[PDB]
Parts: C-alpha cells; sequence; structure tokens
RNA sequence: GUUUUUUCACUGACCCGGUGAGGCGGGGGGGCGAGCCGGGCUCUCGCUUCUGGCGCCAAGCGCCCGGCCGGCCGGGCGCGAC
RNA sequence: CCGACUUAGAACUGGUGCGGACCAGGGGAAUCCGACUGUUUAAUUAAAACAAAGCAUCGCGAAGGCCCGCGGCGGGUGUUG
RNA sequence: GAAAAUCCGGGGGAGAGGGUGUAAAUCUCGCGCCGGGCCGUACCCAUAUCCGCAGCAGGUCUCCAAGGUGAACAGCCUCUGG
RNA sequence: CGCAAGACGGACCAGAGCGAAAGCAUUUGCCAAGAAUGUUUUCAUUAAUCAAGAACGAAAGUCGGAGGUUCGAAGACGAUC
C-alpha cells in the first residue's frame, strides 16, 4: 500500500494543514499539535531518533516514506526536497485512520 | 662491456620509489582477542588519496581493548565504503561490504578483496584499484579455502586469514585512455624512476644484447631461457607461446 | 500530547551549561513579547556531584556531594526534552521570570535550587538527573 | 568562532579566555557538533535502555 | 548556442590525440566532472576530489567510489550479491 | 631381526608472518537445542551491528589491622577479572 | 549637481600624406618523412633519430618474477600485490 | 601538492584548599624586580673585488622598479640615481 | 564416480497464445505496461490517415570490456575429382 500513501499525502496538501520541514515540525510536535509524522529513509540517523524520542514524549504516530526526501517532497507536491513532514491537521483526509 | 638499465635498477640510488608523501602503508587491522574470537567496531575517519597508488585508503579509527588509547588503521578502502560508516572486524563480524572477518567463515561466490595469504600478514592479494577475489570452495578437514585470484589463478589459501568483503575502490581506471605523455610524466613522478621506456634496439650493442646494427633490428630471437644471466635476459623471459594471443 | 511540563528533566542543549540536566519549573509555550520564541525557565545543575564510594570518611562523602545549580531560561529548541522528572518543589516566587533583573534575587534562586537538588541526591531518588551525560 | 587567528607559539602570551569559549567542548568543538553529542549521547544511551527492557521480557515464557 | 557539432568536453584537446582517442575519452570525462546527487542528502553535490574517492559539497560526506563514475558497474552486482549470501548465512 | 626404500603425520632443529610477544592449549563452572522418570550423562555457546556520543587510572562484597573516648576518625589483602 | 574612460558617425583640411619613427606573419599549389608538444651528440649533425600516447606480446600469487651485492636471517622494486 | 621541534584548546576528575577568617589553596588579570651568554656582521656582488691563467664581449641565485608613446615589464625618448 | 566452465531451455509444443513489428518457451520473486471481455462509470467529438520529424528494428558487421562450452566465415590438412 505504496500508491496509497502517495494519493493519501495529495489529499492532505489539498485540504488538511501540514509542517514541511525539520525546526518547523520539531515545535508542532512539541506543542502537541502534530497527529503524524513523516520521515524519509536518507534522514540524518540523529533526526530520525530525535523525531522517534519527540513523538514517543507527544505520543505522535512516526511514519517512516518508503523513498529518500527528493521522493518525499514530490509526493508533498512540491519543486524542492523534504526530510520531515509533520501533519498539524488531515483535512477530509484517510492517513491518520489507516 | 656495459651493465643493461635492469642490473642498474636493483642497486637502487636513483630507481627507488618515491615515498615521500605515501600516506602511509595500507596494512589490514593485527589479528587479537577480538578479532579471533568475535568482532570489533571501528568508524571510517575519511576515505584518503594515496600518491602512486589507484585505489583510495580509508582511514579507519578502532579503540584499543586494553589501554584508553585510539588506534588509527589505513585499509584498501572498499568500493561504496563511507565515512562516519562502522567498519566491524573478527569471527561474528556480519557479511556485508568493508567488513573484515575470516574467509572460512564466509560462504562459496563471496567477493573479497586485501585478503591475507599467509594468515595473520595483514592483508596482500588483491589490493590494487577495482580488483577483487572470489571465495569457491571451503575444506574443514585441514582447515582450508580455494580463493580465484585476480590473475585467474586459484590458490588454496588457510580459511583463518581475513579480507574485506566487497571490490576495491578507484576502480575501471585503466579504461581512460592517458591522452599525452605528460600524463604519464606526472603518473610514475609518483611511483619511481621508470618511465620515458627507451627500447634496447634504438640502444648500442655495448648497453643492450639487442642494440648496433645499420638496421634497427634484433637479429636474436626475443625469447629467451629463465635461466639467462642477468644482462642478457631480456625481451619475452621464458615465453611459453608469443604472436596474437588467439582463442582463450 | 504536550509535553514540556514543570516537572520534565531537560537536557541543556546549547549555551555554557551545555550538556547539563535541568529541571523546568515554568514553560510559557506561547512566548510573550519579551521572549516572542516558546521558551521555559528552568532550574540545572552546573557542577554535578562527585562519585562517592564506601569507606570515604563522613566528611569527604559531604565535600563531594555538592551541587553547583543554575537559573535560566532557554527556547524550547536549546532544550532537549527526556521522560524522566524530578518532582522537586523549587517554589514559583523565589525561582521566578522576576530573578534575572536583580542580581541579588538570582544568587537566592541559585541557593534555593542548590538545597533543594542536594537534599533529594542524598535520597538516591532520581539519580540519573544527578549523573553528567557522558559526551 | 570567540579564538583568535594567530599564529602558535603567540597562544603562551595570549589570555585563558582569548583561546577558548565558555562551553563544553569550547574553542576545540563547533556548537553544532556538540548539541549533535548531547542528542546522539542521549538517544544512544535511551535505545540501549529499551534494549535492556526488551531483553529481560524475552526471557519470562521460556 | 551549440558551439560544437560533434565534440563536448574534449573540444579541449584541439586536434591532438586521435578521433577515437578523443572519444573514448569524452564518455569518460563527462562522469567525473559531472556533479552527482548525494544519496545522503539529496543535494546534486557529489563532485569527485580525486580517483576512487567522491565529496557531498553540503553533507561533508565522503565515499570510495570509482576511478571515472559515483558508482561501478561491478560493485553495484558485487553489493546486491554480497546482500544476498548474506540473507542465506543468516538464513 | 638387520638394513634399503616409497607414502602418510610428528616437532624439536631450520624457516616465515604477526605483535607493545595481551587471553594459547587443556580442565572447571554457567546458557539453549537433543534425550530416560528431584538425579546425571553424548553435545553446543560465551555478553558490543539501527545513530560520525562516552569508555583507562574499580565500584561493590568479603578479609584483617593502627588513636581518642563498646560507639565517633584511615590503610592493607582477597574476589571481582576461575 | 560630481563626472571618468571609450566607441560610432559627420564636417573641413594638407603636395594621396597618416600603424609617417619605433614595433611588426611574404603568400599559394604539391610531394617525402615523423601524428602532435617534448628530447638529443656541451665544442662541426636539432634530424626523418630518441621519447611519446595508443597497440601487442612476455614473466610472476611472494618460499614469487625482475634485479643488486665480496659477504649475511643482506638489499632494490616494495609504504608494493 | 612535507616532516619535526614547538605551542595551545578540550574530555576527564586522582587530588588540593579553609571553616566564616588577619579567610585558604589557587589565579593564562594589571603592575613591579632581575637576566639574556657564544659565533657571523666591513666591502665587492660584477663589461674591474667571484669563476674562466688577466680589470677576459663568456659564466654566476635574488629583491625594489618613475613619466611619455603603446596591447605591453616591446622598442624609442625623458626624471631620480649613475 | 566426482569436479569445473560456458552455452542451450528438448519432449509437453498445437496451423495454439502474446507483441507495433523485429521477436518471445526451466523455477520463483520484483517492476511498470497491455489487449479482450464486463460496465444503467466519466469526458463529450477529444477522431481517422498522415510530408517533415521521431521510437523500435532478426541475422550478419563495427567499436570498447568480460568471457570463450559447442558450433564455426577465413585459414590448415585429409578426401573426391
Amino acid at each position: 500500500s505504496l500508491e496509497s500513501i502517495n494519493s493519501r499525502l495529495q489529499l492532505v496538501m489539498k485540504s488538511g494543514k501540514y509542517v514541511l520541514g525539520y525546526k518547523q515540525s520539531l515545535k508542532m510536535i512539541r506543542q502537541g499539535k502534530a497527529k503524524l509524522v513523516i520521515l524519509a529513509n536518507n534522514c540524518p540517523a540523529l533526526r530520525k531518533s530525535e523525531i522517534e524520542y519527540y513523538a514517543m514524549l507527544a505520543k505522535t504516530g512516526v511514519h517512516h516514506y518508503s523513498g529518500n526526501n527528493i521522493e518525499l517532497g514530490t509526493a508533498c507536491g512540491k519543486y524542492y526536497r523534504v526530510c520531515t513532514l509533520s501533519i498539524i491537521d488531515p483535512g477530509d483526509s484517510d492517513i491518520i485512520r489507516s | 662491456g656495459r651493465v643493461i638499465r635492469g642490473q642498474r635498477k636493483g642497486a637502487g640510488s636513483v630507481f627507488r620509489a618515491h615515498v615521500k608523501h605515501r600516506k602511509g602503508a595500507a596494512r589490514l587491522r593485527a589479528v587479537d582477542f577480538a578479532e579471533r574470537h568475535g568482532y570489533i567496531k571501528g568508524i571510517v575517519k575519511d576515505i584518503i588519496h594515496d600518491p602512486g597508488r589507484g585505489a583510495p585508503l580509508a582511514k579507519v579509527v578502532f579503540r584499543d581493548p586494553y589501554r584508553f588509547k585510539k588506534r588509527t588503521e589505513l585499509f584498501i578502502a572498499a568500493e561504496g565504503i563511507h565515512t562516519g560508516q562502522f567498519v566491524y572486524c573478527g569471527k561474528k563480524a556480519q557479511l556485508n561490504i568493508g567488513n573484515v572477518l575470516p574467509v572460512g567463515t564466509m560462504p562459496e561466490g563471496t567477493i573479497v578483496c586485501c585478503l591475507e595469504e599467509k594468515p595473520g600478514d595483514r592483508g596482500k592479494l588483491a589490493r590494487a584499484s577495482g580488483n577483487y577475489a572470489t571465495v569457491i570452495s571451503h575444506n574443514p578437514e585441514t582447515k582450508k579455502t580455494r580463493v580465484k585470484l585476480p590473475s585467474g589463478s586459484k590458490k588454496v589459501i588457510s580459511s583463518a586469514n581475513r579480507a574485506v568483503v566487497g571490490v576495491v575502490a578507484g576502480g575501471g581506471r585503466i579504461d581512460k585512455p592517458i591522452l599525452k605523455a605528460g600524463r604519464a610524466y606526472h603518473k610514475y613522478k609518483a611511483k619511481r624512476n621508470c618511465w620515458p621506456r627507451v627500447r634496447g634496439v634504438a640502444m648500442n650493442p655495448v648497453e643492450h644484447p639487442f642494440g648496433g646494427g645499420n638496421h634497427q633490428h634484433i637479429g636474436k630471437p626475443s625469447t629467451i631461457r629463465r635461466d639467462a644471466p642477468a644482462g642478457r635476459k631480456v625481451g619475452l623471459i621464458a615465453a611459453r607461446r608469443t604472436g596474437r594471443l588467439r582463442g582463450t | 500530547g504536550k509535553f514540556m511540563k514543570p516537572g520534565k528533566v531537560v537536557l541543556v542543549l546549547a549555551g555554557r551549561y551545555s550538556g547539563r540536566k535541568a529541571v523546568i519549573v515554568k514553560n510559557i509555550d506561547d512566548g510573550t513579547s519579551d521572549r516572542p520564541y516558546s521558551h521555559a525557565l528552568v532550574a540545572g545543575i552546573d557542577r554535578y556531584p562527585r562519585k562517592v564510594t564506601a569507606a570515604m570518611g563522613k566528611k569527604k562523602i559531604a565535600k563531594r556531594s555538592k551541587i553547583k545549580s543554575f537559573v535560566k531560561v532557554y527556547n524550547y529548541n536549546h532544550l532537549m526534552p527526556t521522560r524522566y522528572s524530578v518532582d522537586i518543589p523549587l517554589d514559583k516566587t523565589v525561582v521566578n521570570k522576576d530573578v534575572f533583573r536583580d542580581p541579588a534575587l538570582k544568587r537566592k534562586a541559585r541557593r534555593e535550587a542548590k538545597v533543594k537538588f542536594e537534599e533529594r541526591y542524598k535520597t538516591g531518588k532520581n539519580k540519573w538527573f544527578f549523573q553528567k551525560l557522558r559526551f | 568562532r570567540g579564538v583568535r587567528a594567530v599564529r602558535p607559539k603567540v597562544l603562551m602570551r595570549l589570555s585563558k579566555t582569548k583561546k577558548h569559549v565558555s562551553r563544553a567542548y569550547g574553542g576545540s568543538m563547533c556548537a553544532k557538533c556538540v548539541r549533535d553529542r548531547i542528542k546522539r549521547a542521549f538517544l544512544i544511551e535511551e535505545q540501549k535502555i529499551v534494549v535492556k527492557v526488551l531483553k529481560a521480557q524475552a526471557q519470562s515464557q521460556k | 548556442a551549440k558551439r560544437t557539432k560533434k565534440v563536448g568536453i574534449v573540444g579541449k584537446y584541439g586536434t591532438r590525440y586521435g578521433a577515437s582517442l578523443r572519444k573514448m575519452v569524452k564518455k569518460i570525462e563527462i562522469s567525473q566532472h559531472a556533479k552527482y546527487t548525494c544519496s545522503f542528502c539529496g543535494k546534486t553535490k557529489m563532485k569527485r576530489r580525486a580517483v576512487g574517492i567522491w565529496h557531498c559539497g553540503s553533507c561533508m560526506k565522503t565515499v570510495a567510489g570509482g576511478a571515472w563514475t559515483y558508482n561501478t558497474t561491478s560493485a553495484v552486482t558485487v553489493k546486491s550479491a554480497i546482500r544476498r549470501l548474506k540473507e542465506l548465512k543468516d538464513q
């Protein structure tokens, strides 16, 4: 179910609120606003274990995206690369349900 | 009556290696308890260029298991090894690249490099750029392993001896044609005084057994006896066959 | 959920007191006009108590087990939060944001933190907090 | 940053507070790589406790 | 505009060295001077420092690669092959 | 029996390699798979692989012993590390 | 209001003289040789000779190939494979 | 696309200091006190102090570098100096 | 009896299937594609055929690297003549 999680993110970019980037997503986890965090496979290992530990305390689900930041940013419909994506509200999407 | 250039090469003095900027000896880590009974972990500090050598060398920094000192090693860097990677090494190490475990304890068809020929000599075989050796078969009676070498010679090896997994880095540099004599000048200037190769036929008959003649010819067969003495041993030394090498 | 609460143990990430374990006493998670960024007033331990051993003199044990505390405001991203918590009073009056404008108030909040940190070190509770982070 | 860019035998003359910055690994390691090694020294040390707790819970049914 | 019809990087060698040796050198010369996508950060910054040694300008992470290319065709087959021997040894 | 001779393997001259000659070889103790109704055998393994931290100069527990006035003040020795 | 170097175009003008000295490639059509740059007989030969990249043979898996040394558990290639 | 002398920063925390003082150990802060030996040092450095038998049209490693013309450290003319 | 190497995928294999053609046959996995059928889905003429232009294109052949079991242009011989 990888062709799905692309199509779910495309529905979050339209409907939902989200935070692309690490520094900005680290602040949404910390303020208990992030309901899902999505990491690229090639994020720094110290920042994978940073996000995984902040989401431990905030009790947020951490997804690990199939591809890299160039591939993650494409699924977020952006023309730049993103290693950390925190979703505030899914809007009208089924990303946190499944 | 003059000594030939090859005899002059043995003395050294001018034909010695250019080892001023050569960044140490590319040795595989020494055998100890933590290579023999299990594994020891080191970090890859930096992949680094060595003058005269084609393969890049990897500064790998282990921690001394007896002292509070830290031990830096110079491995022949395996293709795909990177900096801030952990290199493991020992009998209970895992079979992925840049990771030096003994040859007995890895399966058949395993590509290795910087392979020890006699156990505990810190890595001798298949440690030129791009080269690899395959482990073919094991022999738990006698504790021995046939390993195919880059030449094509299958050589029996004592199973207890070690090799970084994968091919050596800097591979395929012989595919590029050096366009110009200056690029050849610059190559051998980092190695030793061997390069601008004067052919013996162009020399005089006092310096070389091929020299002299009112035409530039050899006049004796270029193929020569293995037993031949130093000064005559010139041309194709103990040539089994010669000419355009047809078939396999 | 929202996890930067006034009990939480926190690694001070930047500044002079880098790699020091600090108790949050207040958390202003939507910053004021003076500090727009989301900040927290922490009380931490600058000099940790030294490793103390059986068959040391009770006078030597006393000298080893001496905390030097610090009271400081940080950004949330000059702090590394942890799951650990030190349930230590550190009263709102003496340890406060009104404590930096006077140097004499600061020395009291540093002294308030010191005596309170020292008493819970000796009980053996929260002894992860009183170990220095090895980095 | 915060340390004088001067010839190395001059550092005898210089005062202590010229040659370092007031921090752990101060004027030996940059702030970026100190805060990335306070986290590493913590999060590696945290993952050891999860592995320690999963270890003794894998014992109890055998 | 397009400057040269069929030479590229190897227009710098003028008429020297032969057409075939200039052609053979071209395929290498493009690859060794090409910037590649850093597998670690995704930034098109893997530039060849020396032979076999590639360096991300942004990560400051060095990789021991091929002479003229980042990956050698062989070492990509070996990494695949070593990983499958690894899946059989580990069971 | 005496002695020649070929083939196996022996180490102890002789040789090579490594190392700061740092855990070799046996035996003991402890772990799991395998086995007969609390017992023991035929065996096995020996603590570190998610991260570009830290790691030495002993903790602990035994065992002895030197003032003041049994209760307050310091060393040695084992085991830990068979 | 401060401008600092040029460029193009025009008029007029001199006994057609003007890159006025200085500086400063004769050209073309062909043959032979060596691809080229490089090198060479200091003091009669700068060449078509040598070198060169490319090409192709050969030896050698180290107790090894090649080589040195009166000698050695010697030495060079070799900080090599 | 050098080594080493040399110098510094840091991680650690064995120790050390004194019982509220005439504070103590300790200070890479500011001042003050004392010392620094031995050897070379002139001049030529080149159409005349060097090497070519010589005040030899040869050779012999560097540094500084005005105005005009001009692409120019070209040539040609000029100032300082000679 | 073993061992090694490189080819090839018999029988099943059909006037059967698939693909634009060239072509495509051991197992299993992965990748994206596709016709046909089914359709009370959707858009609503978006289509057909096409100078220039473009993708693919058996075998042989050429170029560089690895390999070379069998067959085998050239070549050598034995026959036949």
